[PDB]
């Protein structure tokens, strides 16, 4: 619940957080919100997760189709426009919230694309449940033109700030660098928390547990 | 003396014996029907479409007769065939490219665009329930990455790339000059290019034409907006020719 | 969306559909219908008995309710889906009505159908004429005869198919109203009105008897061979 | 709420290459027990088996659409479905219903067809796909059975070992529940076997 | 037969014999011209009298499609009607999505399109009618767009549709209408519209003319009476 | 095939419907007098074999307890014209509280009549013109009534006609022995005996089927001991 | 329209259906399927045209499919319509295991599909599928059961039957060599070879011109076995064989 | 728009649909194409023969990709295969979304030729005038797929539509191996290609996909005509 993306001298970076979780427990330490859907452009979502992973996947073979049609390399602009006419068409009951950027033609774009439909074209977007801290972390320390370096590490710090305070994300982060020559995607960029092993380990053998009926059916 | 007809294979476009569709290849003088010439070329920069301007009656309003349409800024086009066809084709064009720039944020390209055309075109040639449009459509723009481009789409659907073509009564006549032409020359600058446009209709019709009796558009990599050539344009050609 | 008027009016009013539908239903199997005072009686011939093949797939005598029952004459196809469609129209009726099904009704909303086929667009007649044997609510025997043209009509005996022309015409003068006291009687004249019809007698024929609401059945393959020496016995005294 | 109007409880994890996964058995109405042998876990594959929990009339339902359309593929394309293809397939079917959602969270768990890898996955009442190597749990029970999970699991378990620790998480987190329990159905999904067993639990 | 049955077929050389037959339909019916000048657009068309028990100005080839726009047809007059009834209904669905009337050039391109829309597949068959549409604007001048029954119109200074179209057009080419008065110009309409009417092939006829432009304030009408009553004595003197 | 369902004649008719009425005159016999003691139908059964039931075989239907009806020709498309009249006359009872009047349930007989094409209406609609001749007999408020329902749509109100078979000429004999004071005993007299004249065969109780329409009684239907005692007179 | 319409959809003078019987004709030029009732299993034998050495052949059967858990299908005649009917037959197969939680009984399948196929040839101004279709399986009613269907929507149980070229000949030979309640798998093996050898007596038998598949019920389970290569072969020398030896003994 | 709703395509009396014939004739009347497998992939390869050299012979694409891992080639009309490759990506796209699995080929090539048997069996529409050649790579295997404008569908591991198609078939047949690699198979195609192509081959005149465990991909002319060279 805590998705960021940065527009440097070269391209964008996009990072995310890891600890998807429904109610209030967390659930899984290892979601994917950094979704694929063109060698040259990745789209960050929070919020109903199912609702993102369906539009990543409908956008990204919308312009696989489109991409393979035309014979060119799918444009960042045109997966917003779908993105905005899409969830605008539901009246934001696609409970999506999505940060997409890339490297087109014409440069690296980035956009923040909110549930009802309205986008926005910015250098630096957060979203989330913990996009406050993060946005914080961009407002302090962005600069215009900043080097690859720089921008991982200013990520990494925004996603870390949103990790340690909010109470929906955690236990990794996600960072996928998209430029005008190489893609790079390393999903355990990062892991600032770590698990103490359990001091007094309890382990059980057959006959500690009590079982009633036994049936084996061997395959092939 | 004896016009007997094979049932339906020669009435609606069905398969043929001889594995031909009658009604698709009927389109092909379909365009000849027309009786006008429209030739088109690109140079390294430029690209020029040059079509003569028939004027049948000076009681018509002949500055409002023009045929050269603006699909959008930057693509114009010329037909070949029924007049009426021409203008749907235009506004199915118009219509597809809008839709494009709405659905995928920035300009058709115009293969894809010629592309849209003859899928339309191809499904009037699959259904056996209506005139497949027997009207041939030239576009011409100017694109990234690739340059000055001209897409010609046909009643049958069979579309392709090309450095110049032609349809219309003489599009073979036409053909010969490309031809030649390529085959003698290969650098080509804007004035080369619209003088060899030129040279092509001349050539090919001998016509000695006025300046009123053609309409040229050109699509150039200093204003890719597609602009259509006025009466001082056309006699500074037809006199830099000349001379 | 097809919609193509298939059954028209030729010259003279003549509908040239329905005269090769009723074609279809004379090339098609023989079976006959008699109404005994007591019980209903469906013989169709097995033709082409066509041995390692099991005849109750293609039994053309199927029962709509257990106080109704039909035997076609036609397009096997077509018979299937009308008897499916009559099945429907029988359970629809117990449904609304809760109360047993009439054997006229069902006959006559099967001719609804057949002549909402002949007036309707894009769709052809079911070439199939219907023997629809049943019993009323108080036990009364019930004999309709439905064609293609859509009409219905009550016989005391009839024959539909193959020979039904030749198999009615000798049934009006062997009908009698002391023939059909009893089961034995009835089964006799039926399987020798389809004795001129079947060159087998008793192994490509097959009998189906309805009783006064008591539970149809079809009539045994050594009933029908005990039934065929039996009317031989009678031929050979007379 | 909705989901808890009946109950239920399903887990699965993995084994050194085996994968265990189990469900209680207790079906009834929000206050009383109706039966207590339900068949929650319902096998999708000779190497695949699927849990769900929730809505008892949306388990059953989603079952059999699922099966429909599994079987269905099977039959088209004439090879054991893959664990992966099933999962995406069902987190479809449930997308499917956005706005009619079936009250069901399921967990879908077997074997590789060919490798004989180990995979568990878990879904929600969308169809969020949810692959997490350690353990997937789903149900009212979600709570305890993440606790029992999250200190029970260890990597590279002998089926042995990976059914006792299964067994002991289902039945400490069903005793400690009210709207569950009732008797364990155990599933053992080995290399070579699968194992089908009933835990003595307590049955109130 | 197969190609000239219906207008979804072309000749085994690429023709329209539809097309063609509606064209001989509007040819063979009464003739209508159209005049536009500097200051104003004009329609004379000529009307057959089956009976002299029809009223004046009865089944009126010329409608009034726009609040500016005129029409003045030859051919089917039903089939004029409801083209008439098609193009009032486009020109309202204009000003409701754009605030101001339509102007006569995307009028009659839709129109026209309408047209070919109906020439193409075999479930319809091509209009027999033929039509000018004359209008005026303040910052466009006076405009005449004659339209044929396959679909395409054109600008024209002067268009005539109907038998004696080609006379009528011969003998108006002496006329400069580009840059001439409305008012004369009916009377001139008269005249033409005499001369190229056949008094032996229809014994009895009527004349139905209106202008539209800038004297008109931008609205099509009819013309006044007593201008009919002047230009009908004009057109009998110059019947000479 | 060709040939539309929409389609003229040379001379300006459908022959469709010309077709229609080659039909009606291939179908049964029927008679219909309008008296001022009511009305009166017959028909002429036309038994194939005496081993078709008599009661399956009426040509006669009840529209209304005062409305009876006379078809002749498809008899099977006329059974859903006879359900389309009543549950239209049962519609305006339910609407206005009266009884429909017989003239116009003919003319919303005749609006249902010749409403077919190919593709013309809804698809679930007709495909061929009714090929059934009606005489609607009935009382109303405007005394005995009795309509001649042309399958053409042409409906007419007629003292008295004959269709069918014999429809021409005995229609002529039937008018000759026909006044415009006649009671309703000869008016079934006469129609039974020129019915009888016309048969083609032999006619009983059995050939034929009578009913009527009384200013004061229902529509009833004639049984066989009424129609011996009718026909023993004649 | 009037002119250019097909109209395959309306009757014939004769009363005949031209379309089914064309479709018949093909069929019976089409290639070669038997079908055949053992007192513990059903067995098919299908016959491929199309054996070009550049055929990958990777597919278990070209011309037999599974409806569904416990019945098979073999197709006479154009594959496409074969493809179409047989993923139609399986999805109206697993509705009906949905909606009644049993497999779905061989002749409530059969009749599903001749209703579909009748009402295509009774409307739809299209061309009927002219495929032929010999069904095998199991059900709680009747067990092993076999039947065969036409385009024209009419079907037929049989104890064995036969489709394609030399039809007639091929019946004639099971109404003369088939034990009827007495024909076990491997005298039923026998036979169908006999049959593939004889109704296709040019290109005499070849194991790579025909497949063959068994329908057995094992522990109340139906099992569908498409026979190898190897065992075509074996069936190929066990024919042979036996062949030689009624000849040694002739 | 009405649409007829009578099939076109009609039973002959000998019950073959000899509209399909013509649609076959069509397909051999036009450009000629080859495909080939090898024991670790599949290559496609046409000709693109146009007009005089004012045709841009580089911008217009006769093989095309659906996904990473399939492509196809036609033999045929263009119009047709334009639409008809787009109807199988927006298939092959329909079933990824589905399933978050790539398309199996078997499933594509069975779902192309349903599509054309509705055509076939549909009215008021043409048969496809095309035959398509498929080359798909899944599980770790080639596969080649022939289908026919009838709507039929092959697994061959070598075929040629087209002019002199069954002489292409026969030299194939006798320069086919079975065990072949990816070098062998495109010496194999364009030794076919070149035997066939009536009219001296250019690397312009030839365009070659490739499916592999890698994807697929349509070479280049640069190693297009690198390739040509090495085989002579």
């Amino acid at each position: 619940t805590t998705i960021a993306g940065v527009v440097y001298k070269d391209g964008i970076v996009l990072g995310a957080d890891t600890r998807a979780t429904e109610g209030m427990v967390v659930a899984d330490k290892n979601c994917s919100k950094i979704h694929f859907i063109s060698p040259n452009i990745y789209c960050c979502g929070a919020g109903t997760a199912a609702d993102t992973d369906m539009t990543t996947q409908l956008i990204s073979s919308n312009l696989e189709l489109h991409s393979l049609s035309t014979g060119r390399l799918p444009r960042v602009v045109t997966a917003n426009r779908m993105l905005k006419q899409m969830l605008f068409r539901y009246q934001g009951y696609i409970g999506a919230a999505l940060v997409l950027g890339g490297v087109d033609v014409t440069g690296p774009h980035l956009y923040s694309i909110y549930p009802h439909g309205s986008t926005d074209k910015l250098p630096y977007v957060t979203m989330g449940s913990g996009s406050l801290a993060a946005m914080a972390v961009f407002e302090d320390k962005f600069r215009p033109d900043m080097e690859e370096e720089e921008a991982k590490n200013l990520v990494s710090e925004a996603i870390a700030a949103g990790i340690f305070n909010d109470l929906g994300s955690g236990s990794n982060i996600d960072l996928c660098v998209i430029s005008k020559n190489k893609l790079d995607f390393l999903r355990p960029y990062t892991v600032p928390n770590k698990k103490g092993t359990r001091l007094g380990r309890y382990r059980c053998e057959k006959g500690t547990t009590a079982v009633l009926t036994e049936k084996i059916t061997p395959l092939e | 003396s004896r016009g007997s007809s094979a049932g339906f294979d020669r009435h609606i476009t069905i398969f043929s014996p001889e594995g031909r569709l009658y009604q698709v290849e009927y389109a092909f003088k379909a365009i000849n029907q027309g009786g006008l010439t429209s030739v088109a070329v690109r140079g390294k920069d430029c690209a020029v479409i040059v079509t003569q301007k028939k004027v049948p009656d000076k009681l018509l309003d002949s500055s409002t007769v023009t045929h050269l349409f603006k699909i959008t800024e930057n693509i114009g086009c010329v037909m070949t065939g029924m007049t009426a066809d021409s203008r749907s084709q235009v506004q199915r064009a118009r219509y597809e490219a809008a839709n494009w720039k709405y659905k995928y944020g920035y300009e058709i390209p115009v293969d894809m665009l010629c592309k849209r055309i003859a899928d339309i075109s191809q499904v009037y040639t699959q259904n056996a329930e209506m005139r497949p449009l027997g009207c041939c459509m030239i576009l011409i723009g100017i694109d990234e990455e690739q340059g000055p481009q001209v897409y010609k789409c046909d009643p049958a659907g069979y579309y392709c790339g090309f450095k110049a073509t032609a349809a219309g009564v003489k599009q073979t006549e036409s053909t010969s000059f490309l031809e030649k032409k390529v085959k003698k020359k290969f650098d080509w600058t804007f004035e080369q290019t619209v003088e060899t446009a030129i040279t092509c209709l001349s050539t090919v019709l001998s016509i000695d034409f006025k300046p009123s009796e053609i309409e040229v558009g050109v699509v150039t990599v200093e204003n890719p907006k597609f602009r259509i050539l006025t009466e001082a344009e056309i006699d500074a050609h037809l006199v830099a020719l000349a001379e | 969306s097809y919609d193509r008027a298939i059954t028209v009016f030729s010259p003279d009013g003549h509908l040239f559909q329905v005269e090769y539908a009723q074609e279809a239903v004379k090339k098609g199997s023989t079976a006959v219908g008699v109404r005994g005072r007591d019980i209903v009686v469906l013989g169709v011939e097995k033709k082409s008995v066509a041995k390692l093949q099991d005849e109750r797939t293609v039994r053309k005598i199927c029962a709509l309710d257990d106080n109704v029952c039909m035997a076609f004459a036609g397009l096997t196809a077509d018979a299937r889906i009308v008897i499916n469609r009559a099945r429907v129209e029988c359970q629809s009726h117990r449904l609304t009505v809760e109360d047993p099904v009439t054997v006229e009704y069902i006959t006559r909303y099967i001719a609804s159908l057949k002549q909402r086929y002949t007036q309707s667009n894009g769709r052809r007649p079911f070439g199939i004429s219907a023997l629809i044997v049943g019993f009323d609510f108080d036990g009364t025997p019930r004999l309709y005869q439905t064609d293609p043209s859509g009409t219905y009509h009550a016989w005391k005996a009839n024959a539909i198919g193959r020979g039904a022309k030749s198999v009615r015409e000798f049934l009006e003068k062997n009908y009698t109203d002391e023939a059909i006291e009893t089961d034995d009687l009835t089964i006799k004249l039926v399987i020798k009105a389809l004795l001129e019809v079947v060159q087998s007698g008793g192994k490509n024929i097959e009998l189906a008897v309805m009783r006064r609401d008591q539970s149809l059945k079809i009539l045994n393959p050594e009933e029908i061979e005990k039934y065929v020496a039996e009317i031989e016995k009678e031929k050979e005294e007379n | 709420s909705i989901m808890s109007y009946n109950g239920g409880a399903v887990m699965a994890m993995k084994g050194k290459n085996c994968v265990a996964i189990a469900a209680d058995r207790r079906f009834g109405i929000q206050a009383q027990m109706v039966t207590t042998d339900f068949q929650k876990i319902f096998p999708m594959g000779d190497r695949l088996y699927i849990g769900l929990a929730g809505l008892a009339t949306d388990v059953q339902t989603v079952a059999q659409r699922l099966k429909f359309r599994l079987n269905l593929y099977e039959l088209k394309e004439g090879r054991q479905i893959k664990p992966y293809t099933l999962m995406s397939m069902v987190a479809n079917l449930l997308y499917e219903k956005r706005f009619g959602p079936y009250y069901t969270e399921p967990v879908i768990a077997g074997l590789d067809p060919k490798t004989f890898k180990p995979f568990i996955c878990s879904l929600d009442l969308i169809g969020c796909p949810m692959v997490t190597d350690d353990f997937v749990v789903s149900g009212t029970c979600a709570e305890q059975m993440y606790g029992m999970c999250e200190s029970l699991w260890e990597p590279n378990m002998d089926p042995d070992h990976l059914f006792e620790t299964i067994s002991q998480a289902m039945l400490n987190a069903v005793d400690r529940d009210a709207v569950s329990g009732m008797g364990v159905i155990v599933h053992i999904i080995e290399k070579d076997k699968i194992t089908t067993r009933t835990l003595k639990a307590r049955m109130d | 037969t197969g190609y000239d049955l219906s207008a979804s077929t072309f000749s085994p050389d690429g023709r329209v014999f539809q097309v063609e037959y509606a064209m001989k339909a509007v040819e063979n019916s009464s003739t209508a011209i159209g005049i536009r000048c500097k200051d104003g657009v004009v329609f004379g068309v000529e009307k057959l009298v089956l009976s002299k028990l029809y009223e004046e100005g009865s089944n009126k080839r010329l409608f009034n499609v726009d609040r500016h726009v005129g029409m003045a047809v030859a051919g089917l007059l039903a089939d004029a009607r409801s083209l008439a009834d098609i193009a009032r209904e486009e020109a309202s669905n204009f000003r409701s999505n754009f605030g101001y009337n339509i102007p006569l050039k995307h009028l009659a391109d839709r129109v026209a399109m309408y047209v070919h829309a109906y020439t193409l597949y075999s479930a319809v068959r091509p209009f027999g009618c033929s039509f000018m549409l004359g209008s005026y604007s303040v910052n466009d001048g006076a405009q005449l767009y004659m339209i044929d029954p396959s679909g395409v119109s054109y600008g024209y200074w002067g268009c005539a549709i109907g038998k004696a179209r080609q006379a009528a057009k011969t003998e108006i080419e002496k006329l400069q209408m580009k840059e001439m008065t409305c008012r004369d110009i009916v009377k001139e309409v008269a005249k033409i519209i005499y001369i190229v009417h056949d008094e032996v092939k229809d014994k009895a006829f009527e004349l139905e003319l209106s202008w539209v432009g800038e004297l008109t304030n931008g609205r099509h009408e009819i013309v006044p009476k007593d201008i009919r009553e002047e230009a009908e004595k004009y057109a009998k003197e110059s019947l000479k | 095939y060709d040939r539309g369902v929409n389609t003229f004649s040379p001379e300006g008719r459908l022959f469709q419907v010309e077709y229609a009425i080659e039909a009606i005159k291939l179908g049964s016999t029927a008679i219909g007098i309008q008296t001022s003691e009511g009305v009166c139908l017959a028909v002429e059964k036309r038994i194939t074999s005496p081993l078709m039931e008599p009661s399956s075989i009426e040509k006669i239907v009840e529209i209304d307890a005062h409305i009876g009806c006379a078809m002749s020709g498809l008899i099977a498309d006329a059974k859903t014209l006879i359900d389309k009249a009543r549950v239209e006359t049962q519609n305006h009872w339910f609407t206005y509280n009266e009884t429909m009047t017989v003239e116009s349930v003919t003319q919303a007989v005749s609006n249902l009549a010749l409403q077919f094409g190919e593709e013309d209406a809804d698809p679930g609609a007709m495909s061929r013109p009714f090929g059934v001749a009606l005489l609607f007999g009935g009382v109303d408020e405007k005394g005995p009534q009795l309509f001649h329902m042309d399958p053409s749509g042409t409906f007419v109100q007629c003292d008295a006609r004959a269709i069918g078979s014999a429809s021409e000429g005995a229609q002529s004999s039937l008018q000759e022995v026909y006044h415009k004071s006649m009671t309703l005993k000869e008016a079934i007299k006469s129609s039974l005996i020129i019915l009888k004249q016309v048969m083609e065969e032999k006619l009983n109780a059995t050939n034929i089927e009578l009913a009527t329409v009384q200013p004061g009684q229902n529509f009833h239907m004639f049984t066989k001991e009424e129609l011996e005692e009718v026909i023993k007179d004649i | 329209s009037r002119r250019y319409d097909s109209r395959t959809t309306i009757f014939s003078p004769e009363g005949r259906l031209y379309q089914v019987e064309y479709a018949m004709e093909a069929i019976g030029h089409a290639g070669t399927c038997l079908g055949i009732l053992a007192n513990d299993g059903v067995l098919l034998a299908a016959e491929r045209r199309n054996i070009h050495k550049l055929l990958d052949e990777v597919f278990f059967s070209e011309k037999i499919y599974k409806l569904n858990e416990d019945m098979a299908c073999s197709v006479a005649g154009i594959t496409s319509d074969a493809n179409v009917l047989t993923n139609e037959l399986r999805l109206i197969a697993q509705r009906y295991l949905l909606q009644y939680q049993e497999p779905i009984p061989c002749e409530q399948l059969v009749t599903a599909l001749c209703d579909i196929k009748q009402a295509y040839t009774q409307f739809g101004g299209k061309r009927p599928f002219g495929v032929s279709l010999l069904y095998i399986g199991w059900d709680k009613h009747y067990g092993f059961q076999l039947y065969q269907s036409d385009p024209s929507g009419n079907y037929g149980g049989w104890k064995a039957t036969c489709i394609g070229n030399n039809s007639a000949a091929a019946v004639s030979m099971l109404k003369q060599d088939y034990k009827e309640g007495e024909m076990t798998l491997k005298s039923a093996l026998a036979l169908a070879i006999k049959v593939l050898n004889k109704t296709m007596d040019v290109s005499k038998l070849s194991a790579e011109k025909v497949e063959i598949a068994t329908l057995t019920r094992e522990n109340g389970k139906t099992v569908i076995r498409v026979l190898k290569q190897k065992e075509v072969e074996q069936l190929i020398k066990k024919h042979e064989e036996e062949e030689a030896k009624a000849e040694r003994e002739k | 728009e009405r649409g007829y709703s009578f099939s076109l395509t009609t039973f002959s009396p000998s019950g073959k649909l000899v509209q399909i014939e013509y649609a076959l004739a069509a397909v051999a009347g036009g450009a000629p194409s080859v495909g080939i497998k090898a024991a670790n992939g599949v290559v496609l390869a046409t000709e693109k023969k146009q007009k005089s050299i004012l045709y841009d012979e580089r911008s217009v694409h006769k093989v095309e990709p659906i996904t990473k891992h399939i492509g196809l080639v036609y033999s045929g009309m263009g119009p047709d295969y334009r639409v008809l490759v787009h109807r199988a990506r927006k298939l092959a796209q329909q079933y990824y979304l589905v399933y978050q699995e790539p398309i199996p080929t078997a499933q594509l090539v069975q779902r192309v030729a349903s599509v054309m048997q509705e055509y076939t069996q549909s009215g008021g529409v043409r048969p496809f005038g095309v035959s398509l050649l498929i080359c798909g790579w899944n599980e770790g295997r080639p596969y080649l797929f022939q289908s026919d404008p009838s709507g039929a569908y092959f697994a061959w591991k070598a075929t040629a539509m087209g002019k002199n198609y069954v002489n292409g078939k026969t030299f194939l047949e006798k320069r086919y191996n079975e065990d072949l690699e990816l070098e062998d198979a495109i010496h194999t195609a364009i030794l076919t290609l070149k035997e066939s192509f009536e009219g001296q081959m250019t690397e312009d005149n030839i365009e070659v996909g490739i499916c592999n465990e890698a994807g697929f991909r349509r070479l280049t002319p640069t190693e297009v005509k690198d390739y040509l060279a090495a085989i002579a």
